[PDB]
């Protein structure tokens, strides 16, 4: 029935709790910087999300790498000196 | 977390390396050990 | 017992009602020098009722 | 099931921690602190750069409140 | 487990102040990230040489062979 596309309008200068003339400074500063640093941490989270992950895929295929590699060698190493003995 | 996962990694790393350059050690001993084998007979 | 202040006292009507009638159960059944005996019909076989 | 919260004096929420066992809860004024009785964990996110209306962050406690209106700064 | 209410300016200040800090701090080890980052280019490089060296084996394997 009703639409909640209101926006705030005016100054927060008055208030019998929490925020005052003296103090709303401090609250506007902080305010502000929340949701910079909140900003910066969706951020963070989201490099982090794909650093972490490239991170475990490269050492993944990196492992899988070392263990085909080295059996390989072991196996053609093996083979040729046994040959080099008999023969 | 990635203090405690990028611990084992870097040592990974260093025992990569330290095994790395002695099989290539190895493996260049192994390939003049070939190539000579070769030269004899 | 909904809440410690809402003075959690039992009563156990139950309790004093299911051993009520048992105050006379055991005291009918086997109160007595034994339970049960048989009778019969007829001096033929009163000798086997005993 | 929309649960209704009475309010209390410290001196009762006190004693309900040294006796748990919580249904009716209870809260009281600390400062400007709320205390409940019971160690409830409604949420909201961090500070609100948001991104999710989170199905009103998690169908959590809901408060009805007057609150201070703004002073006038402005003409219009 | 229950925080008292004191100034709201002094707790803005301890808002912002270790959070100046989280960040601060979260900014470096986010350089100490990316620096290592910077290296893991030789694994790659050895990788290749490996199959250089793995197909210099085989093409000499198969001129053995071919030989003997």
């Amino acid at each position: 029935i009703v639409y909640n596309n209101q926006a705030p309008d005016a100054v927060n200068n008055v208030g019998q709790f929490g925020a005052t003339e003296g103090s709303i400074g401090a609250y506007k500063q902080a305010a502000e910087y929340a949701a910079d640093s909140k900003y910066w941490a969706l951020l963070a989270e989201s490099k982090f999300g794909t650093i972490d992950d490239l991170i475990a895929e490269v050492e993944r295929l990196y492992q899988q790498g070392v263990l085909m590699k080295q059996d390989i060698e072991d196996l053609k190493q093996d083979f040729k000196d046994q040959d080099a003995r008999l023969m | 977390t990635i203090d405690d996962l990028i611990a084992e990694v870097e040592r990974l790393y260093q025992q990569g390396v330290l095994m790395k350059q002695d099989i290539e050690d190895l493996k260049q001993d192994f390939k003049d050990q070939d190539a000579r084998l070769m030269s004899l007979i | 017992p909904v809440t410690a202040g809402s003075s959690s006292w039992v009563d156990r009507t139950v309790w004093e009602s299911v051993n009520g009638t048992l105050q006379d159960i055991i005291n009918v059944f086997c109160s007595g020098d034994e339970a049960v005996t048989f009778v019969a019909d007829n001096q033929q076989d009163s000798d086997a009722a005993d | 099931d929309g649960t209704i919260f009475q309010v209390t004096s410290p001196e009762e929420i006190s004693y309900r921690r040294q006796h748990g066992t919580n249904q009716p809860v209870n809260f009281a004024r600390f400062g400007s602190r709320f205390i409940f009785y019971p160690s409830i964990e409604a949420d909201t996110p961090y500070y609100p750069d948001d991104g999710s209306p989170l199905i009103p962050a998690e169908n959590s406690v809901i408060l009805s409140y007057y609150a201070d209106p703004p002073e006038f700064h402005e003409d219009t």
